[PDB]
RNA sequence: GUAGGCUCAAGCAAAUCUGCUCGUGAGCGUAAUGGUAUAAGCCUGCCUGACUGUGAGACCGACUGGUCGAACAGAGACGAA
RNA sequence: AAACCGGGCACUACGGUGAGACGUGAAAACACCCGAUCCCAUUCCGACCUCGAUAUGUGGAAUCGUCUUGCGCCAUAUGUACUGAGAUUGUUCGGGAGACAUGGUCCAAGCCCGGUGA
């Protein structure tokens, strides 16, 4: 959590190894569990948890524009992706090994199907625009999903 | 034989089923045991907190790793025990607490200022906080229990 | 810029020597290992650092308990099992007598 | 904690059949030696017995077990079995009965393994 | 008694189609590519009675442009409750019918990036016999409400109910009223307007929908 | 108890659930306990005599 | 229990407040039983009120 | 650098001069140890006290 | 070392003993890993096999070398066995 | 004599392990109900174990049964993940989970001692 920027307070180790993501799938399909809306992926790939928060202001400050009042709060968002994994890097003017780099940032796995976002509380129209405004931070691809 | 036990054989046991909804005549509750443990700011080392225990209880404490001592009473020793301190009850209202299966007492300095055995040799148990008592009885439900006590606690004063 | 860890360990060569119906003559060391992974069954002796050996000559059979998990090996052995001596000696010439 | 199975012991040289085991109730004594490959009860000696139950008095004691197991050794030397190994249960120990038994077998002379 | 009682929902007439099949030969990944890129979704027709041995089964295929009409026009819960006429014969034009069955779609895969029908799976369901089926729930009188309208928001905990249902009188949705619900209070399991016949798998102290208050 | 248990069926219905309440009122505390030695008939009412002799008028403060 | 490890015992004897006698044991501490009688020691102590103590004095 | 510990002797009482090398610590101890052990050659169970390792 | 006995840690009820759930999560001097419940853990009694001379047969392997071990002879410790 | 019942050993997770409800002590068996003098038990205590005692009481604790069930365990799909060989820059042939879904908690069963049958 750690307010808006979303990594762990503390892990077992500091420097974690690289690892693949570009493969990867749900292999029993996928359905919402909280909302009656969301956005999932259809591609699979890394995202920071700048993009993701991103993404998130990018949605909370919609619905904030779109619906005030006491339906302002109507609107409830779930982050279901969350950035877990350091990565690191050397800085410029160093030969290639000592050792390993200071971590920098965190990242996210991101799967084929995996459901980003998930939204409740709001118009259909608001969910879809959302969504459109949310997808164009993220560096993958992402469709709008909904509840049947 | 023995005035305790006799007492509740013979009168407490039939009202007892009488009294409530049984099955059997083995679903009465009895008397399983006493534990007497002191109160908790004392002094582990003086004499006098080994020898107060020993007196009133007629057998050899344990002291465990030193930081508790205790005492378990069960059979005729427990009966005799029982019938000292329902007599010495007699003299004053000292207050008990009936918990789901048991008997709560509280063995301060002030019973054994009553007690008319103990009168002599009280400087043992001056500068002593007190015991706690506890009365284990088989009983399923704590209305068993306050009619057990209830039945063991007579005096011929009222 | 300098690190701290370059230290690892020589090679230990643990696992199984001998698997599953395999032909052992006696002293032959089935299952090196740290810690009793395989408990010792039948004509199967452990050495102190839990190393499993055969003692008869025979075929190594494994043996699996189902509740809780626990491992077991067994020798079977070539010419069957051996009486007692003491019956040998005397149930056996009672035998041989009737 | 949860009490694993019992295991008879493991087999080191030699197949030792013959195995002694004993039970005590509130009435009577028995023992029995049991053949371990087929399963069997090669003998038995109890004070619940038709030949048994009427010539002793009390048959639940500690005499009663004494002569049970010297009934028994008997019985073992004339069916020629010389050895028997012993087998304790989950709370017996060498200790009233079970030392009447086995002293009363090893006196009647059936070596122990 | 094994008919709707009245105040109750029924199956809609629109959607009462029956489904086409034809037998499939084989299982596994190959005939199932090739089922697909030929525009068929693989499928298995099974009973309860014996779980062992398989059940049963047949191997057949259906249509992926009709089960794809179905699922979007019914939603995916809609289509998991509701009865099925299917028609399984020989060939595609063929009137050799092999058999023609009341059956339940017990369950379908999509594709978690491309939402395509991967596999169907329906279970035979004739009357007497007993199914563990998944319901949805319909909100309805959310206009009507004081929480609602005091401007309270609303947490939907559970959006489908699992029950044992006879397969005559399987309900296609649970009608939920929120007329009569302020500010505060909760919906539990216990409170759904089933029929008696049906017997509900969860524990009736299972909150449903609460309407809890908005930030002042 | 058996007696006891039979007794309880033959009875009328209102009656019997009236019958079937258990009774948790708490034993007397004036009826005796048996010992070895009958009571003293001139001892109870000399002890609450002399009792009632020391706690007549009040004690001074 | 065990031996050589608890207190000696003896019989004394209780006189309730109607004269019944009862025997019981003790710890050893005396050279002879005793008999020791009970009495109404109850000793119950009650205070005045603020009504009470205006009317023992302005009445 | 510094040693925690050193060795010692237990030699037999026999007077064959056979002694086991043993370890004790320098921490500090007043009582010097003794056993009773094997002497091969005498052929019996001897007493062994410690001296000094030279 | 041996013989005998015992079974932890955490949660709940009573608010340190006694009972119920759970199961390796306690301990095993010392890092980590594997193991372990009538024990490899804890207690009590007695001891010094923390012996001497050998060792069928295997497991590591450039070599120097290292590890496990049934069994044989002498002297012993504990145990009714 | 051949069946049934009780006890001990043996076989075993479809045969395990918990929970609930209803029953059962056959002229027999098992356990409890009673005591602590000797053996034994307790770093205090007959609580546990042990040793004595019980023409007949109780199945309250355990033990036996019958069903309902929760975890497990067994059997089996359909589909997907993943993967061996092969380059139409993997258009071919094979293997195949986990999580779902469906059913079951079988069948067979040896030795001795005692009782009823006899
Ligand atoms: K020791
Ligand atoms: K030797
Ligand atoms: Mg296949
Ligand atoms: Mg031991
Ligand atoms: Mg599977």
């Amino acid at each position: 959590k750690k307010g808006d920027v979303l990594y762990p307070k503390r892990t077992k180790y500091s420097k974690y190894r690289k690892g693949r993501c570009s493969r990867g799938c749900k292999p029993d399909g996928t359905k919402l569990g909280f909302g009656r809306y969301g956005i999932k992926s259809c591609k699979a790939g890394r995202l920071s948890y700048r993009a993701i928060e991103a993404a998130r202001r990018a949605i909370i400050g919609h619905f904030h524009r779109a619906m005030s009042g006491q339906f302002r709060r109507n609107g409830k968002i779930w982050v279901r992706v969350f950035a877990d994994l350091p990565i690191t890097g050397k800085p410029t003017e160093v030969r290639m090994g000592r050792g390993k780099g200071n971590p920098t940032g965190w990242i996210a796995r991101v799967s084929t199907g995996q459901i980003l976002f998930e939204m409740d509380g709001v118009s259909l129209a608001n969910a879809r625009q959302a969504a459109t405004l949310a997808a164009h931070k993220l560096c993958l691809s992402t469709k709008f999903v909904q509840w049947s | 034989m023995f005035p305790l036990n006799f007492h509740y054989e013979d009168v407490l046991r039939q009202d007892l089923l009488l009294k409530l909804n049984y099955a059997n005549v083995m679903e009465v509750p009895g008397l399983c045991e006493i534990r007497v443990v002191p109160k908790a700011p004392y002094n582990f080392i003086i004499k006098n907190g080994k020898l107060a225990m020993e007196i009133p209880c007629g057998q050899k404490f344990i002291q465990t790793q030193d930081l508790a001592r205790q005492s378990t009473l069960r059979g005729h020793g427990m009966s005799n025990f029982l019938v000292r301190i329902l007599t010495v009850m007699s003299l004053l209202d000292f207050p008990v607490e009936i918990r789901k299966n048991s008997i709560q007492f509280s063995m301060e300095t002030e019973f054994c200022e009553f007690s008319p055995e103990l009168e002599d040799h009280f400087e043992i148990f001056e500068h002593i906080r007190g015991f706690n008592v506890t009365i284990i009885t088989s009983a399923n439900t704590q209305d068993e229990t306050l009619l057990l006590w209830s039945g063991f606690l007579q005096k011929d004063e009222g | 810029g300098s690190t701290k860890n370059g230290r690892d360990s020589k090679p230990k060569n643990l696992g199984v020597k001998k698997f599953g119906g395999e032909n052992v003559i006696p002293g032959n060391i089935i299952v090196r290992q740290r810690g009793t992974r395989f408990h010792p069954g039948d004509y199967v002796g452990i050495g102190k650092d839990h190393t499993l050996f055969a003692l008869k000559e025979g075929r190594v059979r494994f043996e699996k308990n189902k509740i809780t998990g626990r491992k077991w090996i067994h020798v079977d052995p070539k010419g069957g099992h051996v009486l007692h001596p003491i019956y040998t000696r005397a149930a056996a010439t009672k035998s041989t007598q009737m | 904690v949860i009490p694993p199975a019992v295991r008879p012991p493991r087999l080191f040289d030699y197949l030792k059949p013959y195995v002694l085991k004993m039970h005590f109730t509130n009435k009577f004594v028995h023992a029995q030696v049991i053949h371990s490959p087929t399963a069997t009860v090669a003998c038995a000696a109890s004070s619940q017995e038709k030949a048994l139950r009427e010539t002793m008095g009390v048959t639940r004691d500690v005499a009663a077990a004494s002569k049970i197991g010297k009934i028994l050794g008997e019985r073992l030397l004339m069916k020629d079995i010389p050895a028997v190994a012993i087998h304790m249960k989950k709370e017996q120990r060498y200790h009233g009965k079970v030392k009447a038994v086995i002293d009363s077998v090893r006196e009647a002379g059936v070596k122990l393994l | 008694q094994l008919e709707y009682l009245p105040g109750f929902p029924r199956p809609d007439a629109k959607h009462a189609e029956t489904i086409l099949a034809v037998p499939r030969s084989d299982s596994g990944k190959n005939i199932s590519a090739k089922e697909r890129k030929a525009g068929r979704v693989p499928s298995i027709i099974f009973e309860q009675e014996d779980g062992q041995h398989g059940g049963n089964k047949r191997l057949v295929s259906v249509q992926t442009n009709q089960i794809r009409k179905l699922v979007t026009h019914l939603g995916y819960s809609f289509f998991l409750s509701r009865l099925f006429d299917v028609e399984v014969r020989s060939e595609i034009g063929s009137d050799e019918v092999i058999e023609k069955v009341r059956a339940l779609p017990r369950s379908i895969h999509l594709h978690s990036g491309t939402d395509a029908p991967l596999n169907v799976t329906f279970i035979r369901a004739p009357p007497g016999t007993l199914l563990k089926v998944d319901i949805p729930l319909v909100f309805i009188g959310d206009d009507v409400s004081p929480g609602l309208k005091k401007g309270a928001s609303l947490n939907t905990i559970k959006r489908t109910v699992k029950f044992l249902c006879p397969a005559e009188i399987v309900p296609p949705y649970i009608e939920v009223d929120l007329s009569l619900l302020d500010v505060g209070q909760k919906l539990v399991a216990g409170d759904l307007k089933v029929h008696p016949a049906l017997k509900l798998i969860r524990p009736k102290d299972e909150p449903i929908v609460k309407i809890a208050g908005g930030r002042v | 108890l058996n007696m006891k248990k039979a007794a309880i069926e033959a009875l009328p219905e209102k009656l019997k659930m009236a019958a079937l309440e258990p009774d948790l009122t708490p034993f007397p505390a004036n009826r005796g306990m048996a010992t070895l030695t009958p009571p003293i008939e001139g001892y109870l009412e000399k002890v609450m005599d002399a009792a009632k002799k020391s706690s007549s008028k009040e004690k001074l403060r | 229990m065990k031996k050589g490890v608890h207190p000696q015992m003896q019989w004394i004897s209780y006189v309730t407040q109607s004269g019944r006698l009862m025997h019981v044991m003790m710890t050893r501490i005396h050279h002879v039983g005793k008999v020791y009688h009970f009495g109404a020691k109850r000793q119950l102590a009650q205070s005045i009120g603020q009504i009470a103590k205006f009317k023992r004095r302005f009445n | 650098r510094k040693k925690t510990f050193m060795f010692i002797r237990l030699v037999s009482a026999a007077g064959t001069g056979f002694f086991y090398v043993k370890r004790k610590s320098s921490k500090g101890l007043l009582e010097k140890l003794e056993f009773r052990k094997y002497d091969p050659r005498v052929n019996r169970h001897v007493l062994f006290t410690e001296q000094k390792m030279k």
